[PDB]
């Protein structure tokens, strides 16, 4: 595809992976990480390091991905070895935060969010829906308002 | 309580007066 | 970004106000016969009238790091430059949205009424634009044109001087040829001929009102109908707070005073 | 001439025939009417009842 | 009539439906609420709008109503559709925040706070006594501070 | 032969570069309705694009 | 396989015409380009950076 959306009758809502900072924000930045880490997406703690969701039974979910804004042109992902190198994995840990909501969900404001706890590129989703396949609680997280195309300002409540 | 400011105060009374027009 | 361009006249009126008010004296009373010396029965009085609008306040933010603006002036991007105009770009097109369908809330349900979907008297067209006649394309806009000034009893001040129909609609004016049988002018070539003061304009906004597209005559004056944006954009100094910079920006916005109820018409569908 | 401004309006926007010209009504008026100029008032609307031209 | 209680023993406190903006806080504006929502008061979130407490099954409680110091000189209303109109409904969620209380409540410092379910002038009050008719246990706020009277500074750990 | 005299500009400064890549900067979010003392939830950034024609 | 694509083979979007062009009326020819053109400017939203000028 090139250039996807030629013109819009409207601006682009917010993306996923970006922090309002008008209100308490904290993003942490984790110095060791997993190769493929999208942004926007709910990540984990795990072994000492930050990681994509996926066959895990209980991770301890850190937060969403920050969004590097002057990051890499591409996919929303963090890279190990590369030209397209990010020395550590910023992650958005508390207030309100921008995650990629799942194709198929269609939530609501406080909503309890949901993270999809796969091994797919579907893995750190946000929805709504609990009776939604390998889905666990974002415990002290909801949703707050439909920003962009899936993507869902979400609100951390504690330091997640 | 309430507020400080009086509630006429928070409404703007236009300047501009708009007569009144009839047919031509 | 067609509103600004609609003729209506924007007024930056009721400044931190959260509602604006205006104020209608009508003359009421006759002159009467009377002799040469007799004591008239013709008195000349006033009354008035008073119409109340709102103020809403919309408040946006933008943000950036040092490692931020540094990294992306290696592409010559001037993230506080990007950022401020980004923020001025999308307070143009929110007073366009503003201006034309008015303000709906993040749920879903909306709250003020623009030009496009405010409650002027709207009638429904025969079919889409695209189904219908090049004469009867012309006799629905023209339809619309005339009885909007009927309805203002063709006051040259209430008149409907311009009309917005969608971008979809208008471009098939332009090109469905009015009649074969006479020329290839058009539809709109031929509105524009009998219809010398109206000007024609165009939006994408207009191409799903309420679920249906909707055009609509409206008098570009005054008296008739503003544009009430009474805080303009206002954009805060830059906050740093270690090498985070801040900004937010705010504008206080009515919706489209419509001065006069029947100053527009509506064609529901084509 | 003094119409109605409802059949003003409709002698100036109805065309006279779209096989023609979009020559509306009030045009083919103006060009074979060339000593007489069409007025309208909104007076003329409804005196005795029903709409008058004169 | 006349200014009421011409002169006042003490300076009266903080108002009910105040927020402290030194530590970290949080007032976030929803657009849609309910006419007449009480200032200072807990307010729940119902079929996507903010509204006054009332005997519900489990209502979502989104916070306290701010006070706004510019706004309609009156009792603490939000209105709709008036002189006094009242845009969006200001709830504070985070940080401390000043609540009226029952005024059979007498707390203290680290006590859960419930708030008040009931169909009548006391919803949203806070109080201590969870055995008091309609006290729903409000998640993770506590009594800070007796401001002024019937009005207590209380602090919400986690967003609400 | 029309594809020359179609009114296509040609482009021939990539040389021999395997690829041309093109890079496109939006502006992205929105306003949003705020109170008289709230903190924002409507922000707006500044995002990009890029596509490569081999 | 195609490999790249060109103007005619392009995943723009296609709308079948009604009849072909050997027999539909001039009145019909006409209507069908202009379709044509005017969705392919409604397909932009109107913007005449975008706008088919071919």
């Amino acid at each position: 595809m090139a250039f996807n959306n030629a013109v819009l009758q409207e601006v682009s809502d917010l993306p996923a992976g970006e922090v309002i900072k008008a209100s308490p924000h904290n993003v942490s930045a984790f110095e060791v990480f997993q190769n493929g880490l999208i942004e926007g997406r709910f990540v984990k703690f795990d072994a000492g390091s930050i990681d994509i969701l996926d066959a895990s039974a209980t991770p301890t979910i850190a937060g969403i991905a920050k969004r590097k804004v002057t990051g890499e042109i591409g996919p929303g992902v963090y890279s190990t070895s590369g030209i397209e190198i990010d020395q550590v994995a910023e992650v958005i840990n508390f207030g309100f935060a921008t995650v990629t909501v799942q194709d198929a969900a269609a939530p609501s404001k406080y909503d309890p969010v949901y993270a999809i706890n796969l091994d797919s590129a579907e893995a750190g989703k946000a929805t709504e829906n609990s009776g939604a396949t390998g889905a666990l609680a974002v415990a002290d997280c909801v949703f707050w308002e439909q920003k962009a195309a899936n993507v869902w300002l979400v609100r951390m409540n504690k330091f997640l | 309580e309430g507020g400080i400011i009086l509630a006429r105060n928070l409404e703007h009374v236009s300047s501009e007066i708009f007569t009144q027009e009839f047919a031509g | 970004l067609t509103f600004l361009q609609g003729g209506i006249v924007v007024n930056n009126e009721g400044g931190y106000a959260t509602s604006v008010t205006k104020l209608k004296l009508k003359a009421e009373g006759g002159f009467r016969e009377s002799g040469n010396d007799t004591n008239t029965t013709g008195k000349i009085t006033l009354s008035g009238e008073s119409d109340s609008i709102p103020v809403f306040t919309l408040e946006g933010e933008s943000d950036w790091s040092e490692i931020e603006l540094k990294q992306a002036e290696l592409q010559n991007v001037n993230l506080p430059s990007r950022y401020f105009e980004a923020h001025a770009e999308l307070y143009n097109r929110k007073i366009d949205e503003l201006g034309y369908l008015g303000q709906t809330r993040t749920d879903g349900t909306q709250k003020t009424l623009g030009l496009l979907n405010y409650g002027f008297v709207a009638s429904g067209a025969g079919d889409t634009a695209a189904n219908l006649s090049g004469d009867n394309l012309y006799q629905a806009i023209a339809d619309l044109i005339t009885d909007q000034w009927a309805g203002v009893f063709n006051v040259e001040t209430y008149k409907a001087d311009r009309v917005v129909m969608p971008d979809t609609v208008y471009n098939i004016c332009a090109k469905k040829i009015l009649n074969s049988n006479g020329s290839e002018m058009s539809v709109l070539r031929a509105l524009m001929t009998n219809f010398p003061t109206v000007t024609f304009g165009l939006t994408t906004k207009a191409r799903d009102v309420g679920g249906t597209s909707r055009t609509t005559a409206y008098s570009s004056n005054r008296r008739a109908m503003q544009m009430r944006i009474p805080t303009p954009l206002n954009v805060s100094s830059v906050d740093q707070r270690g090498f985070k910079y801040y900004v937010e920006s705010y504008f206080g916005v009515a919706g489209l005073d419509v001065i006069e109820d029947t100053a527009g018409r509506h064609l529901t569908g084509l």
